[PDB]
RNA sequence: UUACUUAUUCAAUGAAGCGGAGCUGGAAUUCAUUUUCCACGUUCUAGCAUUCAAGGUCCCAUUCGGGGCUGAUCCGGGUUG
């Protein structure tokens, strides 16, 4: 599951947490895959769907709320946005 | 020719001001001008008995 | 996957110069002395040239297609960039960071700058650039 | 700290309008008076300002809903038939 | 007051941004996003209106 | 013995949809000596699901005269026997009623294309 | 032997409504071209409480389709509408709550709020809050729609009369007791001078037709006719029953 | 009860899109091609939308500009229910 994906890439890759270091990274052209939360406001969602679409990142919508994406991310406060860097052992860059 | 392009707006439901266009035909008009359009409509509406239908009958 | 080359096109949204469309020329990515900072140097149009019609006879047209410039440094974070990408050869070798923090040879480029954009206007292309940014 | 046994909030009515009334309006006063998660922030910020109006002081906004809760029974149940029936028209 | 704007110079009652004395430089900036955003979107949505309808 | 009913609600080209029902049986096979020979309560579930999967292909792509015209052959059971023969073999599936739900318009143009 | 408490009501010079610190009627856009042809899309800027009414209004801005300006409308909140969102009114608009598809343009089984009694009333129906019509059928023929009003009513309207989509919004208002004469008392200090209400078999008999008498009873019969005047309308008007009720509503 | 609207009555709107026919396509697939229906440029975002409108076309006694038609179909003046 998508959940466990992201457990294990936690585990092992390198993510960034929150808006400014993804679209740091965007612009930094070091991050692969961009997970944004299904609650995130639509003018910010689509900013990164700019930004990945300009530095050819591979954009995921998790299907939950920023408490719902940081919850799976591991952490006990809200992300609205992950960039994951490398994956570690997930092979979640090469799913779906 | 380089310097002008092609704006054109468009027209739609909801889409952009509507150009002004004639609207002769939803002229609140004086009550008198009412007066007079609605009498010709009533009398060309209404049975008229003969004596009209002998004037109207111009030469 | 770096998309911030040394002639990309973006908007400026923070500053005085918010909302305006800007060409970013050179990229100081990894900092600087004086603004120790992820920035760029751009050159972007401060006044826009206004719309031309076949009814005017070539002044009015002169006079809706001068065009003022502006150049400035400006933090990637404060720039939001585009997919559109602007020619820069004309006034690359005159923006640098030599010619900033000096206002003779600052208006000097800004000259050259000038320059360059009306002639890339009154050539039809880069119509978009040259265009204005509604909000 | 439990400070009362079962009046909770309506202890500023202390003895008058009878227990039933007192627990009913414990009930509403309870609901009116709680923090609600925010669907668009995520965070406990919605407050209610009047009957109907619950505002998100942290993202300034503001919702249409219930007297005395964020959402109603009710409301869910036509959002969940307007949604089917939209569902059904659209295909 | 009012009148005492009336009555002091353009400076104090404006800031040098766009939108200087009327709004703040968050709902500028985010109006500026939006703007180009939504301008992009209905480019691109235009481009795939016309592909389709040529498809078919 | 296990009597398994399933029920699909397939919509159909013509702007119909056909609610369709199925009635299985498992029967004594040959060689058995028990007395009640009962399924599992999961080849009832797979049984289910192959039918809804047969009767769902075979009515889409098909009209009401066309179904009308494969289902009096009686041959539909047999197809059924046969796609499901590897787990048991399953003879007398029959297909049950089927109904439509909503028609399009009175079809008066429809009606000549019958009678001419 | 005097006029009485509701005659006076009638003439209406203390029994007016205190419309002080109300926000404006509340009543849908107009029906020139768009909502007729299409769907014009307006932002619902804020959501505000009305004063004397249970139910939230709604601050929208539309845009003028013939002139250049901004068109500010009052509508009632519906639960889940929130500031800064899009609504869409019009005959071509989609099924979501907050937007104001006509009757026709709603299938069967909807709810709506705020309906419009006849085309270009601009909202008759189902306005108070938690209060809502439903969708019972279509008649294209003749084009009329049959709906369920909240006094579980069946009524038969144009199918181009429009409505909000979803519920009244402030629901469950009146689940809460008032507890307090106090609170009755703002309550109807914002609503209207009808309260506090003296009983009629408390009054003298000058002053009602319930007043007098050595123990405080009414003396006749409480149930009133229809073609009784002015005066002799006190108690129970028409009443085709009386009494507890056991059953239902027989609908 | 019937096919009525002009008296009268009711309600709105800055009396703006009424009725009818045409530009374009999707249909049962046409027992010969308007014969029957529909659509008549807008739904992920609290952005913007206004100078008889830019473009197109013809004519320019040609100064720091214009004129007609178009864009924005035609007919009926019944403002609409």
């Amino acid at each position: 599951s998508i959940n466990q994906k992201l457990a294990l890439v936690i585990k092992s890759g390198k993510y960034t947490l929150g808006y400014k270091s993804t679209v740091k990274s965007l612009r930094q052209g070091k991050s692969k895959l961009i997970i944004i939360a299904a609650n995130t406001p639509v003018l910010r969602k689509s900013e990164l769907e700019y930004y990945a679409m300009l530095s050819k990142t591979k954009v995921y919508y998790f299907q939950g709320g920023n408490n719902e994406l940081g919850t799976a991310v591991g952490k006990l406060f809200r992300v609205g946005v992950v960039s994951i860097l490398e994956a570690g052992d997930s092979d979640i860059l090469t799913t779906l | 020719n380089p310097l002008t392009h092609s704006t054109p707006k468009n027209f739609g439901i909801g889409q952009a001001v509507q150009p002004k266009r004639n609207l002769s035909r939803y002229v609140k008009w004086p009550e008198y001008v009412r007066v007079q359009r609605q009498k010709k409509i009533l009398s060309i509406r209404l049975k008229v008995p003969p004596t009209i239908a002998q004037f109207q009958y111009t030469l | 996957a770096k998309f911030l080359k040394a002639g990309k096109v973006a908007v400026v949204v923070r500053g005085r110069y918010a909302g305006k469309k800007v060409v970013i020329v050179k990229p100081h990515d990894e900092g600087s002395k004086s603004h120790p900072f992820g920035h760029a140097l751009v050159a972007g149009i401060e006044r826009y040239p206004l719309k031309v019609t076949k009814k005017h006879g070539a002044k009015k047209v002169a006079k809706r297609t001068k065009i003022k410039p502006f150049i400035k440094v400006v933090n990637y974070n404060h720039l939001l960039p585009t997919r559109y990408t602007l020619d820069v050869e004309a006034f690359k070798s005159v923006v640098s960071t030599e010619t900033f923090e000096q206002p003779s040879q600052r208006e000097e480029a800004k000259k050259v700058v000038k320059k360059a954009f009306e002639e890339r206007h009154q050539a039809g292309k880069n119509q978009w650039f040259f265009s204005k940014l509604r909000f | 700290a439990k400070r009362t046994k079962k009046v909770g909030i309506t202890g500023k009515y202390g003895v008058r309008y009878g227990s039933s009334l007192r627990r009913q309006v414990k009930k509403l006063e309870i609901q009116q008076h709680a923090r609600y998660d925010c669907s668009f922030c995520g965070k406990k910020t919605v407050k209610r300002g009047a009957a109907g109006i619950w505002t998100c002081s942290c993202c300034k906004k503001t919702v249409a809903g219930g007297a005395y809760t964020v959402s109603t029974a009710a409301a869910a149940t036509v959002r969940s038939t307007i949604r089917r029936l939209r569902e059904m028209v659209e295909a | 007051r009012p009148r005492q704007y009336a009555t002091v110079s353009k400076t104090h009652k404006t800031v040098s941004r766009a939108y200087g004395g009327s709004r703040c430089a968050n709902c500028v900036k985010e109006r500026i996003i939006r703007a180009f955003l939504i301008e992009e979107q209905k480019i691109v949505k235009k481009v795939v209106k016309e592909q389709t309808e040529a498809a078919k | 013995q296990t009597l398994i009913e399933a029920n699909v609600t397939v919509k159909t080209s013509d702007d119909y949809v056909l609610r369709i029902f199925a009635i299985a049986f498992t029967r004594k096979q040959a060689n058995q000596v028990k007395r009640h020979s009962y399924a599992q309560s999961s080849h009832i579930r797979a049984i289910r699901k192959v039918i809804s999967e047969i009767l769902t292909k075979e009515v889409q792509g098909s009209t009401l005269a066309q179904l009308t015209s494969k289902l009096i052959p009686e041959v539909i059971n047999k197809e059924i026997e046969n796609a499901t023969k590897d787990i048991f073999p399953l003879q007398n599936i029959h297909v049950r009623k089927v109904k439509l739900l909503k028609q399009p318009k009175f079809d008066v143009g429809a009606l000549m294309a019958l009678h001419g | 032997g005097r006029v009485i408490r509701n005659q006076r009501k009638g003439a209406g010079s203390i029994f007016t409504s205190h419309t002080r610190l109300r926000q404006g009627a509340a009543k849908l856009r107009t029906l020139d071209y768009a909502e007729r042809h299409g769907y014009i899309r307006g932002i619902v800027k804020q959501i505000v409480h009305d004063s004397g009414r249970g139910a939230p209004l709604a601050k929208v801005v539309f845009r003028d389709p013939y002139k250049y300006r901004l068109r500010e409308e009052i509508f009632i909140a519906n639960e889940g509408v929130h500031t800064g969102q899009f609504i869409y009114a019009g005959k071509k608009a989609s099924l979501n709550v907050g937007n104001v598809l006509p009757l026709g343009s709603v299938p069967e089984g909807t709810i709506v709020s705020n309906v419009e009694e006849k085309p270009g009333d601009r909202g008759a129906l189902a306005r108070a809050s938690g209060n809502y019509v439903i969708i019972i059928g279509h008649n294209p023929d003749e084009n009329k729609t049959r709906v369920r009003l909240p006094s579980g009513a069946k009524k038969v309207i144009s199918s181009d009369a429009r409505g909000v989509i979803g519920v009244i919004a402030g629901g469950g208002r009146v689940d809460k007791p008032l507890l307090k004469a106090g609170r009755a008392f703002h309550k109807y200090r914002l609503k209207r001078n009808s309260w506090p209400k003296t009983r009629g078999v408390a009054m003298n008999p000058v002053d009602h037709p319930h007043g007098g008498g050595n123990h405080q009873h009414i003396g006749k019969a409480s149930t009133i006719s229809r073609g009784a005047v002015s005066g002799q309308k006190a108690g129970l008007i028409a009443a085709r029953r009386t009494g507890l009720l056991r059953g239902s509503q027989k609908t």
